[PDB]
RNA sequence: ACGGAGCCAGCGAGUACAACCUUGGCCGAGAGGUCUGGGUAAUCUUGUGAAACUCCGUCGUGCUGGGGAUAGAGCAUUGUAAUUAUUGCUCUUCAACGAGGAAUUCCUAGUAAGCGCAAGUCAUCAGCUUGCGUUGAUUACGUCCCUGCCCUUUGUACACACC
């Protein structure tokens, strides 16, 4: 949207923190280890590094 | 000199509409009324008038007692007897003609006077 | 084109950019005659390089200095540095090495920061006090 | 027929630097191997974003304070360029972290 | 709990108009750049936010 | 033999141009003058009981001559220093806008200023020449 | 605290013709002249100290050496 | 520059508005000595009176004194604005008076006992002789008499 | 001190699912309101034309034009709601105060001190606080005497350790 660049960057950072705390909360039993957020013009992919990959996959 | 408000003598004061008071009554209350008032003081004044008319014309009308403190003393409510809440008890107060302009909370001393020794 | 060089001088924030050309003794800072710097007491300071060397040294030269930033004394010192640096740069570039040599000797021989920039610069204020190296006060009781 | 010069304008953004710098390097290398006219990768004052907080959560202790920050770099660029090659350049060579925006200068 | 009396009071503004979004606290809140989070929650999550101690 | 306003010392130039406006009957003076503080900062009027308006106009015209274009708010910030806020630490408070607006309107009425396209006021040709003449005369009076 | 100064007017608020005679023949024999000195001789209150001193610059009785404000420094015609 | 001062004409002690003033002070600040008269007010009154700013309180003539006092007691006729006054409106009669010294104490007092009679918090506090403007008093004042 | 006049900064921040920074043109003495603007940001506020300071005047040793608390009245502004005075502005009132006992704090160069400005809080509110810059020094460039600290040696009935 029409949002200042600094505000948008802070929003992206707090969204990163969003996901990080989310995954720590839920995926812990499945061995969550880290998160990354990569963005293309098309889609915003979230790459989830975990110990037990299949259980996260389900 | 009995009393006059701004050259509006007490006799003239006795029954003036609030809108007439608006042109008098310096900037604070002026801004208040200009910026609407609320629903509640309508009910307060209605209750006051009801107690005024119902009383048998010889005694000070029955205690109209309420928690609404921000209300302000307008001409067509002189003579009523209001219990203005205090945080403990509705402090009783009659409405002298000089009460006008000020607040109802003014006569509800929110704290007992402090004394040492 | 007219032989002309541009220099700068600084004082903690204040920047004086001087452009010197082959002119007729034209000396304007902010488009005003140099005689009218407001400090009025730091006034001699804006003259200060010239009197060291003698204004005859620049009779075929014109100097215009645009200056920004700083306070007032900082502004004046930046103007001084700009003037001196412009003289040195022009004389070195177009006149002769020895000419620049006596100019540098005369400038450095008096108030060394007249030619060289001052590095003396404020440092951040730490917390716990009104100044970078001050503390509020203590009670003890 | 899309021969009209577009005056396309790019603006980058990055919390960090090296990704932004190599992205700009890639954009300029693509433009130059495509024979485009460019106004160079201008450098803008990296806006520092500072927050000073009290370390202690309770206020007890000697007054001690800290200053977190980022330093954002924008560094817009601009081309006098046609569409398809340039729009394809815009949609390629993006790494994470660096955010890119495009305005057509229509 | 009258539908027009329960939670009647406005909250367009003031201290309680906004929450920590991490703990829902009111005290020690930061509103700069829209963080809307409190002192110390910021104190540890800032590194993942992108903040780092420099000076 | 050429000269400009930037070529003349300031303070004496402002007072000279103020006196020239004083002797001339132009520059109509609003009625509410001689009572206003010219700034919320001020608590005593101008010490000059009459004619301070002319000096203010001189300063304003000189200032517009110096800059590209200026509005009333720029003057308001420029004029006026610090309150003695009783016990409060001083801050800056902007001067009175009525004085600056009336000064600008009067200058427009005289014709030394015109409303710039960019938004604000700027100096016209004839007024600029007027200030040039005043500058040359002040320099001559100096020597 | 207590007004123990015991100070009278210690100056002159409105001049005398005799006071004008004093100041007129007084410019000689005082080689240093300043508003401070003129008040110091009990003869000028100080509000009119500058007034009188400027008046002395009517026939060039006392030439200026530095005419800055906050003071006034002059020396007799010699 | 200076004048011969016209000995035999400079007033020393004046009695204006049944209050005594000293003639050696500048006229504006001299008039400030009267209660209910400030420096700004006295200055505007003086300049409305055409009497010079740089005069002394002993050098003005008697007709000038009469002009000054009639100005100072009836401002509204003399294009002194409806504001600027000591007691604008006067919450009794709605006409903008400007109280002078003795009238000033009389009226301020009568307002104080009106507030006492009104029995407002302002009134009760004024009766108590504490801080009435709602300031902190836990550590302030602590000592008057 | 008060009038005028001169007219220099640097850190910031700023409206979105809403309503910020506000230029300019209006009007009003003022706070202010008003209509159009620009600005999601080296673009506009902004060159934040800030203060101290600079120059010319007035005042003149007077608790005085120092000092501005405490006090009446008015005009507005944020707010559902300002009374127990939010804040601003206008007038008037002008108090206490004479360089501050024993004590005690901080400080060695862009330093202390003066001077403000931006940001946090914020709807409205700072005397706070972080940072920023400006005007910018006196005096050391040393010693364990007071208050402590390092380590070594020594003595101890101490080990909750000279409280
Ligand atoms: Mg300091
Ligand atoms: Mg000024
Ligand atoms: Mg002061
Ligand atoms: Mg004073
Ligand atoms: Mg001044
Ligand atoms: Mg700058
Ligand atoms: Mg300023
Ligand atoms: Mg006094
Ligand atoms: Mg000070
Ligand atoms: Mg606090
Ligand atoms: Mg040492
Ligand atoms: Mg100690
Ligand atoms: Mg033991
Ligand atoms: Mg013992």
């Amino acid at each position: 949207a029409i949002i200042s660049k600094k505000r948008k960057l802070v929003a992206d950072g707090v969204f990163y923190a969003e996901l990080n705390e989310f995954f720590t909360r839920e995926l812990a039993e499945e061995g969550y280890s880290g998160v990354e957020v990569r963005v293309t013009p098309t889609k915003t992919e979230i790459i989830i590094r975990a110990t037990k990959v299949q259980d996260v996959v389900g | 000199k009995t009393y006059s408000y701004k050259g509006v003598d007490l006799e003239k004061l006795l029954e003036m509409p609030t809108e007439d008071f608006v042109k008098l009554a310096p900037a604070r209350v002026r801004r208040k009324f200009a910026r609407g008032l609320s629903e509640k003081p309508a009910g307060l004044m209605k209750k006051l008038r009801a107690a005024k008319l119902s009383a048998p014309e010889n005694e000070k009308p029955a205690v109209v007692r309420t928690h609404l403190r921000n209300m302000i003393i307008v001409p067509e409510m002189i003579g009523s007897v209001v219990g203005v809440y205090n945080g403990k008890v509705f402090n009783q107060v009659e409405i002298r003609p000089e009460m006008v302009g000020h607040y109802l909370g003014e006569f509800s001393i929110t704290y007992t006077p402090v004394r040492h020794g | 084109t007219v032989p002309s060089v541009q220099t700068f001088g600084k004082k903690k924030s204040a920047t004086a950019v001087a452009h010197v050309k082959a002119g007729k003794g034209l000396i304007k800072v902010n488009g005003s005659p140099i005689t009218l710097v407001q400090p009025e007491i730091l006034r001699f300071k804006v003259y200060e390089p010239l009197l060291l060397v003698g204004l005859d040294k620049f009779a075929n030269i014109d100097i215009r200095v645009k200056v920004t930033g700083g306070g007032h004394v900082s502004q004046v010192y930046a103007i001084r540095q700009a003037i001196a640096k412009g003289l040195v740069a022009y004389h070195q570039k177009f006149v002769d090495e020895q000419s620049k040599n006596e100019l540098k000797k005369a400038f450095t021989s008096y108030d060394r920061t007249l030619l060289i920039a001052d590095s003396r610069r404020p440092e951040p204020k730490k917390f716990g006090g009104r100044g970078a190296r001050s503390r509020f006060q203590k009670s003890y009781r | 027929q899309e021969v009209v010069i577009h005056k396309i304008r790019i603006n980058l953004t990055s919390t960090k630097v090296k990704q932004l710098e190599n992205v700009s390097a890639n954009i300029i290398k693509n433009a130059e191997t495509f024979k485009l006219v460019k106004k160079g990768p201008v450098r803008l004052p990296t806006k520092v974003l500072k927050i000073s907080t009290r370390k202690t959560p309770n206020g007890e202790g000697s007054k001690t304070w800290d200053t977190y920050e980022m330093r954002i770099h924008k560094r817009y660029i601009d081309l006098e360029a046609p569409a398809h090659i340039v729009k394809r350049i815009t949609q390629i060579t993006i790494e994470p972290g660096v955010d890119v925006e495009v305005i057509i200068a229509a | 709990a009258h539908e027009n009396v329960w939670y009647s009071h406005p909250r367009k503004f003031g201290k309680g108009s906004r929450q920590c979004r991490i703990s829902g606290s009111h005290s020690g809140l930061i509103r700069k750049y829209g963080l809307n989070i409190d002192r110390q929650s910021f104190r540890e999550k800032a590194n993942d936010i992108g903040f780092y101690k420099y000076r | 033999p050429g000269v400009s306003v930037r070529d003349v010392p300031a303070q004496d130039f402002i007072n000279n141009y103020a006196s020239f406006l004083q002797r001339q009957g132009k520059l109509e003076v609003p009625g509410y003058v001689d009572i206003v503080k010219t700034s919320a900062g001020n608590e005593l009027p101008p010490q000059d009981s009459e004619g301070w308006f002319y000096k203010r106009a001189a300063s304003v015209a000189r200032h517009i001559y110096l800059r590209k274009q200026v509005g009333v708010g720029k003057l308001n910030k420029l004029y006026g220093g610090a309150k003695n806020r009783g016990v409060r630490p001083h801050k800056h408070v902007d001067a009175s806008g009525s004085i600056n607006r009336k000064v600008l309107q009067s200058l427009e009425k005289l014709g030394v200023v015109e409303i710039s396209p960019k938004g604000g006021r700027r100096i016209s040709d004839n007024g600029l020449r007027d200030l040039d003449r005043i500058a040359a005369a002040t320099l001559e009076d100096e020597e | 605290s207590k007004k123990s100064h015991k100070d009278k007017a210690k100056h002159a608020v409105v001049l005398d013709q005799d006071k004008f005679d004093r100041i007129m023949k007084e410019a000689p024999t005082y080689r240093y002249v300043s508003v401070s000195v003129l008040v110091d001789r009990f003869k000028l209150g100080g509000s009119l100290a500058r007034v009188a001193l400027r008046h002395l610059e009517n026939e060039g009785i006392i030439k200026p050496v530095s005419k800055h404000s906050k003071q006034a420094i002059y020396t007799r015609a010699t | 520059s200076l004048v011969v001062q016209e000995q035999g004409s400079f007033q020393h002690i004046l009695r204006l508005l049944n209050t005594n003033v000293d003639g050696n002070i500048n006229v504006v600040y001299a008039l400030t000595t009267i209660r209910g008269v400030g420096r700004r007010y006295a200055n505007l009154v003086c300049k409305k009176a055409d009497v010079d700013l740089h005069k002394r309180a002993g050098e003005l003539t008697q007709e000038e004194l009469e002009r000054i006092v009639q100005i100072m007691q009836n401002p509204t006729h003399y294009k002194i604005p409806a504001w600027f006054l000591n007691r604008q409106k006067d919450v009794n009669d709605g006409k903008d008076y400007h109280s002078l010294a003795n009238n000033l104490e009389s009226k301020l007092r009568d307002d104080l006992e009106r507030l006492k009679k009104i029995r407002s918090h302002r009134g009760i506090r004024h009766f108590w002789g504490l801080r009435v403007r709602g300031q902190h008093t836990k550590t302030t004042g602590r000592r008057r008499a």
